């Protein structure tokens, strides 16, 4: 983990299974996505995608 | 005679066809305006103005035919 | 004579075509109503409101013809 121009410090962090977020979208209550085709299928690529984009970062 | 047995016949089966016209006709439109508003409540207001802007629509002819079976078997007994 | 069977007659056809309309109407309203609430539960509050809302309008009709139904039945057989 880069910290400071002179502090690194190695880090062993879990990818997944996914860790648990710390905000709460209840308040996304009040609407939902028009999914386009089908749900399932969709989150499955989204996690794919996810864990790439930490991984490169 | 027998005109008061047809004359109320007619007047069923004319009314009863514009029944089934008026409920199903809504009822395929209702649904339509529900699972809008299930998504997206924020504009269950906006919806429910376009619905009744429809739904008039839907009950033009099957109220003529309610008024002619009523004119039918009322008036002309 | 043959006045009250053909009017028991005209009555149940109205009665029937009716209960079609009614049935099938708030059948198909209830269908999404109940896909609604499982998108989104802690609205029901308000879908079930809306529901009724449309309720009212998809049964107007089918009232009117079990009152004449009922109307023919027992004021004029």
């Amino acid at each position: 983990k880069f910290i400071n121009t002179m502090s690194q410090v190695p880090t062993i962090s879990q990818l997944l299974p996914l860790p648990a977020s710390d905000d709460d979208d209840l308040k996304h209550k009040s609407w939902d996505y028009l999914y386009e085709p089908d749900p399932k299928a969709l989150l499955d690529t989204l996690l794919r995608r996810y864990v790439e984009s930490q991984v490169y970062q | 005679n027998l005109n008061m047995d047809l004359l109320y016949m007619a007047a069923a089966v004319m009314m009863g066809l514009a029944a089934i016209g008026a409920a199903i006709g809504i009822g395929i439109l209702g649904g339509k305006f529900l699972e809008g508003a299930a998504r997206q409540p924020d504009l269950i207001p906006l919806l429910r103005t376009q619905f009744f802007i429809v739904m008039g629509l839907v009950d033009a002819i099957p109220m003529i035919a309610v008024g002619l079976g009523l004119y039918v078997m009322f008036a002309v007994a």
